[PDB]
RNA sequence: UACCUGGUUGAUCCUGCCAGUAGCAUAUGCUUGUCUCAAAGAUUAAGCCAUGCAUGUCUAAGUACGCACGGCCGGUACAGUGAAACUGCGAAUGGCUCAUUAAAUCAGUUAUGGUUCCUUUGGUCGCUCGCCACUUGGAUAACUGUGGUAAUUCUAGA
RNA sequence: GGUGACCACGGGUGACGGGGAAUCAGGGUUCGAUUCCGGAGAGGGAGCCUGAGAAACGGCUACCACAUCCAAGGAAGGCAGCA
RNA sequence: AAUGAGUCCACUUUAAAUCCUUUAACGAGGAUCCAUUGGAGGGCAAGUCUGGUGCCAGCAGCCGCGGUAAUUCCAGCUCCAA
RNA sequence: CGUCGCUACUACCGAUUGGAUGGUUUAGUGAGGCCCUCGGAUCGGCCCCGCCGGGGUGCCCUGGCGGAGCGCUG
RNA sequence: GUCUCCGUAGUGUAGCGGUUAUCACGUUCGCCUAACACGCGAAAGGUCCUCGGUUCGAAACCGGGCGGAAACACCA
C-alpha cells in the first residue's frame, strides 16, 4: 500500500479554507483535525490529505449549522515531497466528505494534491487535475 | 447462423462467481485490454485487487464498495459453437429473491463449487447456499446443469486429485437426491483468477483427463469449460404457443424511452405489434426489438431482448411483470390459482392461513393459504386423503391460494416455464409448487 | 498532431487556421477553425519525422533510389510540351503529346491522348 | 329573438347582490353506427435530448490522360459514357417558436433631391493615339505511394 | 438646453404587433402563441470570416450552464426543423 | 317488401397505396345488427308511485330535503330534455 | 352586545445587522475577435557568372553542374 | 439498488425477556329532551407494520420483508 509521509501542516484550528466541490458551500472553518492526539497549548493542524472536521461559515443555508468531515486538498504552505520538490498551492481548499471518505459533492474545481489523491481514491476520481 | 440460450452461475458466497464469469468473458473477446487495465487500476486504487474481474458484472457502486454481489448482470461473449448470455447470481440469502429472478431467465445452470479448505464445508450446511441454488433451480425448471470446481490454487496442496474426487463424490451423493444426473451433469475443475482449464487444457493440474457426459440426445467429452458450455443440449423452443415475456428489469434510456428487457418464452416478438402487460393492464405498441447492443427484426424464445414500447413511464411498469401479444390470448390477473405444493422441509405444521412468499416466474409476492383440498403422495398425482387439517414436511398437497398483493400466474400445461414456482418461508425453502389451475378476473 | 512551419516552439498550441495555411481544409467558404498543431522544432516527442534527402550520397539505398517510378501523366498545357521537348514554333505538336498506353486482360490494346489546351 | 326566473319579509313595494339561463374554448367524465372537412406539446419548461432525415447542384456550350465503361478504324490532341475533384452558384429562402419588446415592433401614409443592391431584363464593350497576340507564366486538385493518432467530414511529406 | 397632469419618467403585463376571432338591436366587452404580412430568436450573452445580401448558429471563435468519447495525451456539441 | 352497418370480387383512385363514389356475391324480426348523457319540489319539462335509510348516509349551482309514511337521499317502474 | 375560556382558519407586527430565488448595475480582473504599429519561420524573381559554353563571328544566341551576388528584392 | 430512522386500541400513544396498559378522546351506550342542548353511568376496543431466528418462553434480544420520511447512486 504505502503510508503518507509527514508534510508541513500550515492549517491550524480556526483556519477557514475554500470549498472546492459543487456542494454549494463556499468555505470550511476547521474546528479540529482527525487523528490528532495533542500537546499542551498546541493547535491541531492539518496538511493536504488530512481528514478534518469543519463547519461552513457561508454558503447554502442547510449546511451552515452542522459539523462535517472534510479533507484538505490544497494548501498555501510549502511542503517537501521526498523528491526534493517544495510544492505550495495558490489557495487552501478542501472538500466535504463522510466518515467512509466519499465526497458529498460530485465534482472538484481546480487541482488536488498528489498526496490527498493517493490517500483518498474517491476524491481522486472526481479530480479535474492532479498536482 | 447462431442460436440463443441463457446460463446462470450458481454456488457459494466468496467462491468467485463474478470473477470467473468476467475472466471467461475476457477470454471470449469481451472487452479490450486497456479498459480492463483501467479496471485493475481502480481495483488497486481502493484495495480490492483480487476483485478486479468481478467489476465486469458488479457495476453497482454498493457492490463496488462492499465487495458483495447484489444484482443480476448480463454480458455477451461469443463461443466456439453458439452465442450465450450469462446470468450472475448474487449468492446471498438477503438477495435470495434476486437469485430466483436471475435463475428464472436461464436455460442452463453452472454450479461452481469451491475447493479450498473451509469454504467447501461452509457451503454444505443448513446455513449454506449450494443446496438452496440447486434446489430452487430444480424447482424453477432447469434440467441440464454443470457442477464446476474452483480455487485449486488456494487449497493445500494446490491442484490435488483426492480433493477433486472427494468434491465430485460429495456433490453427486446429494445432487442425486436433488435430481440432476452426474452421468449427464459435467464436472469441471477450474480457476478463474489463475485462468486454468477454461480456454486451454491445464498444465499445473495434469491429473484431470477430461469429463464425460452420457445423455440420450448426445454424448460429449471435453477438457475446457467452453467445451462443456457448447455441448449443452439445445432446449425445445415452443414457438407456436402464445407470446409470454417474464420481465427482468425496466430502464428509462434518454431518447428511446422506457424499454423493457425480458426473456422471450413463447411466440415471436417483432417491431410494430401491440402488446399488453398482465399486472398493470395498460396497452402499448412495440416500436423496435434489440438485444445486447444489436438489433432484431424478430425475437426468438429464450432470449434477453430489449424492445421499445410506446408511451409508458418507468414507474408504471416495474420489475417482474408478464407481457404478451395483444392479439392472442393475454395473461390476465389471477384472483386464485390451484397449486401443487410439495412440502420439503418445514418444522411447524402448515394449516390454512400461514403466509409464505410465493415466487411465480420473476417477481416476489407473499401469498396466503385459503384451504387445503387433498393430500397427495410424492409422485404421479395419486390420491390419498381429503381435507387434512395441517401439512407437514415430506408430503405433496393440492391447495387453493389467494394472494394478497395482485399478481398474474399461468399454468404448467400451457407455458412450462410459467408453471414452475417455489415456496419460501422461515428464511428457508418450505415447498415446491406447480400451477395446474387458475382463475382470471 | 502534425507539425507546422514557423510555430517556433516544441509542444502543442492552438491556432485559428485560415484558408490555405496548413493542417486544415475549410468545410465551407470563409470558414476558420481553431485546431491543435505541433511546433516546428523537432525533439524526442514524435511518432514520425518526415525527412527528404537533398543531395545524392556515395551509394544507393536499397529500395529507395532504384526502381525509379516515372511520373504518371505528361504535360497538358501546350507550352509545357513545347518546353519539355524543345519546340520552337509549331513543330508537330499533335504528335509530340505523350500517348499513354494502357491495357487489361479483357481490354483490347489502346492508347490514350489528352485534350491539350492553350 | 332588443327576453328574464328563484332567494332578505308575517306579508308588500324597492335597492342590491347571489344563484339560475344561453354561446365559444380548454381540460375532463360517459357513450359512440356512417360519411365529408379538419385543430392538435402555445398556456407550466424559449426545459433537456439518444437516433435517422431535413441543402445540394452539370449544359452541346468551364477544367477528364480514373479504365470505371467504351466506338477505335490502326496511326489519331481531344469519339463518346462518366466516377472523383478543381471552379461557379445556393446554403441569408424555407420550416419552428413567441422568450425579449409598451411610440419599441407593428398598421395606414409619405420620403430617400440622404443610400446600397446578387440575379432577371434593357443599354455600353474598335470612343483611349499608347522577338507570344496564331494565345504568356507558375502552382494546386482529383491520382500513385509512405504514414501518425483510439478517435473526427483530422491530416503531413513525396 | 430637451420632456412633462394633453400623465413625462418609472413599474407591471399571464404583451410579439396587425390582418383577424368570440358575443351579437344599436353602443360595446373580451380574445388574438396559431398556417397571411412584418419583427425577434436559435441554451445564455459576446466577437467575427465568406459573401450582393448574416452579427448566420442544420457557419466559426471565446466565456458561461449543461453535456458525448477516452487508451486520460485529447477530441465533438446545440431538434423554439420533420419524427 | 326495401335498405344499409358490416364480409368481400373487380374497377376506380393513387408516385404507389388508403378512403369515398360505382359494382359482383353474402349480409335483418327481440330486424339481440340493443343510443346514450343528465333529470322528474321550484326556477325548469317530467311522479303528491313502490321499497329501503332515518338530521345517519347522502342530495342540493341557489332556496332547501332528510331526526321512522322522504314529491328532493339509494334503488325499481314510469315519464322529461337533447 | 362586548370581554374572558376552548377548538380551527386567515392575514398582521416582530429580534433574528433572517433566508432563498430572479433582474439591473458600480468597481476590479478580464478570454476572444477586429484594427493599427512591429515582427520575419519560410517560399520565390534579378544581380546568374567558378565555368565548361559560344554566333552574328577574348568580342557568348545559350543549352546544365556549380559555387554563390553572400547584394537588390516580392 | 445501498444506507438511516419511524410504524404498537380508530386516533394521543407508555411500554418491562415473565403484565398490549392507562389516559384525552372518537364511538356505542342506559340516561333525559317532540328533537335537541346539558348533566348522571359503563364499557368495548392491541398479530406491538408484518414475518421469522435467539431464548425456558422476546412486540421489544437479533434478523428479514412491507408502508412512510430523509438522503446517496442508478444512462441499451
Ligand atoms: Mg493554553
Ligand atoms: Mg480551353
Ligand atoms: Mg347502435
Ligand atoms: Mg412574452
Ligand atoms: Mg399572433
Ligand atoms: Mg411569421
Ligand atoms: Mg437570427
Ligand atoms: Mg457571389
Ligand atoms: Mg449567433
Ligand atoms: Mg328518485
Amino acid at each position: 500500500s504505502g503510508a503518507k509521509f509527514r508534510i508541513s501542516l500550515g492549517l491550524p484550528v480556526g483556519a477557514v479554507i475554500n470549498c472546492a466541490d459543487n456542494t454549494g458551500a463556499k468555505n470550511l472553518y476547521i474546528i479540529s483535525v482527525k487523528g490528532i492526539k495533542g500537546r499542551l497549548n498546541r493547535l491541531p493542524a492539518a496538511g493536504v490529505g488530512d481528514m478534518v472536521m469543519a463547519t461552513v461559515k457561508k454558503g447554502k443555508p442547510e449546511l451552515r449549522k452542522k459539523v462535517h468531515p472534510a479533507v484538505v486538498i490544497r494548501q498555501r504552505k510549502s511542503y517537501r515531497r521526498k523528491d526534493g520538490v517544495f510544492l505550495y498551492f495558490e489557495d487552501n481548499a478542501g472538500v466535504i466528505v463522510n466518515n467512509k471518505g466519499e465526497m458529498k459533492g460530485s465534482a472538484i474545481t481546480g487541482p488536488v494534491a498528489k498526496e490527498c489523491a493517493d490517500l483518498w481514491p474517491r476524491i481522486a476520481s472526481n479530480a479535474g487535475s492532479i498536482a | 447462423e447462431k442460436t440463443h440460450i441463457n446460463i446462470v452461475v450458481i454456488g457459494h458466497v466468496d467462491s468467485g462467481k463474478s470473477t470467473t464469469t468476467g475472466h471467461l468473458i475476457y477470454k471470449c473477446g469481451g472487452i479490450d485490454k486497456r479498459t480492463i487495465e483501467k479496471f485493475e487500476k481502480e481495483a488497486a486504487e481502493m484495495g480490492k485487487g483480487s476483485f478486479k474481474y468481478a467489476w465486469v458484472l458488479d457495476k453497482l457502486k454498493a457492490e463496488r464498495e462492499r465487495g458483495i454481489t447484489i444484482d443480476i448482470s448480463l454480458w455477451k461473449f461469443e463461443t466456439s459453437k453458439y452465442y450465450v448470455t450469462i446470468i450472475d447470481a448474487p449468492g446471498h440469502r438477503d438477495f435470495i429473491k434476486n437469485m430466483i429472478t436471475g435463475t428464472s431467465q436461464a436455460d442452463c445452470a453452472v454450479l461452481i463449487v469451491a475447493a479450498g479448505v473451509g469454504e467447501f464445508e461452509a457451503g454444505i450446511s443448513k446455513n449454506g447456499q449450494t443446496r438452496e441454488h440447486a434446489l430452487l433451480a430444480y424447482t424453477l425448471g432447469v434440467k441440464q446443469l454443470i457442477v464446476g470446481v474452483n480455487k485449486m490454487d488456494s487449497t493445500e496442496p494446490p491442484y490435488s486429485q483426492k480433493r477433486y474426487e472427494e468434491i465430485v463424490k460429495e456433490v453427486s451423493t446429494y445432487i442425486k437426491k436433488i435430481g440432476y444426473n452426474p452421468d449427464t451433469v459435467a464436472f469441471v475443475p477450474i480457476s478463474g483468477w489463475n485462468g486454468d482449464n477454461m480456454l486451454e487444457p491445464s498444465a499445473n493440474m495434469p491429473w484431470f483427463k477430461g469429463w464425460k457426459v452420457t445423455r440420450k440426445d448426445g454424448n460429449a467429452s471435453g477438457t475446457t469449460l467452453l467445451e462443456a458450455l457448447d455441448c449443452i443440449l439445445p432446449p425445445t423452443r415452443p414457438t407456436d404457443k402464445p407470446l409470454r415475456l417474464p420481465l427482468q428489469d425496466v430502464y428509462k434510456i434518454g431518447g428511446i424511452g422506457t424499454v423493457p428487457v425480458g426473456r422471450v418464452e413463447t411466440g415471436v416478438l417483432k417491431p410494430g405489434m401491440v402488446v399488453t402487460f398482465a399486472p398493470v393492464n395498460v396497452t402499448t405498441e412495440v416500436k423496435s426489438v434489440e438485444m445486447h447492443h444489436e438489433a432484431l427484426s424478430e425475437a426468438l424464445p429464450g432470449d434477453n431482448v430489449g424492445f421499445n414500447v410506446k408511451n409508458v413511464s418507468v414507474k408504471d411498469v416495474r420489475r417482474g411483470n408478464v407481457a404478451g401479444d395483444s392479439k392472442n390470448d393475454p395473461p390476465m390477473e389471477a384472483a386464485g390459482f390451484t397449486a401443487q405444493v410439495i412440502i420439503l422441509n418445514h418444522p411447524g405444521q402448515i394449516s390454512a392461513g400461514y403466509a409464505p412468499v410465493l415466487d411465480c416466474h420473476t417477481a416476489h409476492i407473499a401469498c396466503k393459504f385459503a384451504e387445503l383440498k387433498e393430500k397427495i403422495d410424492r409422485r404421479s398425482g395419486k390420491k390419498l386423503e381429503d381435507g387434512p387439517k395441517f401439512l407437514k414436511s415430506g408430503d405433496a398437497a393440492i391447495v387453493d391460494m389467494v394472494p394478497g398483493k395482485p399478481m398474474c400466474v399461468e399454468s404448467f400445461s400451457d407455458y412450462p416455464p410459467l408453471g414452475r414456482f417455489a415456496v419460501r418461508d422461515m428464511r428457508q425453502t418450505v415447498a415446491v409448487g406447480v400451477i395446474k389451475a387458475v382463475d382470471k378476473k | 498532431f502534425p507539425m507546422k512551419q514557423g510555430v517556433l516552439t516544441h509542444g502543442r498550441v492552438r491556432l485559428l487556421l485560415s484558408k490555405g495555411h496548413s493542417c486544415y481544409r475549410p468545410r465551407r467558404t470563409g470558414e476558420r477553425k481553431r485546431k491543435s498543431v505541433r511546433g516546428c522544432i523537432v525533439d524526442a516527442n514524435l511518432s514520425v519525422l518526415n525527412l527528404v534527402i537533398v543531395k545524392k550520397g556515395e551509394k544507393d539505398i536499397p529500395g529507395l533510389t532504384d526502381t525509379t517510378v516515372p511520373r504518371r501523366l505528361g504535360p497538358k498545357r501546350a507550352s509545357r510540351i513545347r518546353k519539355l521537348f524543345n519546340l520552337s514554333k509549331e513543330d508537330d505538336v499533335r504528335q509530340y503529346v505523350v500517348r499513354k498506353p494502357l491495357n487489361k486482360e479483357g481490354k483490347k490494346p489502346r492508347t490514350k491522348a489528352p485534350k491539350i489546351q492553350r
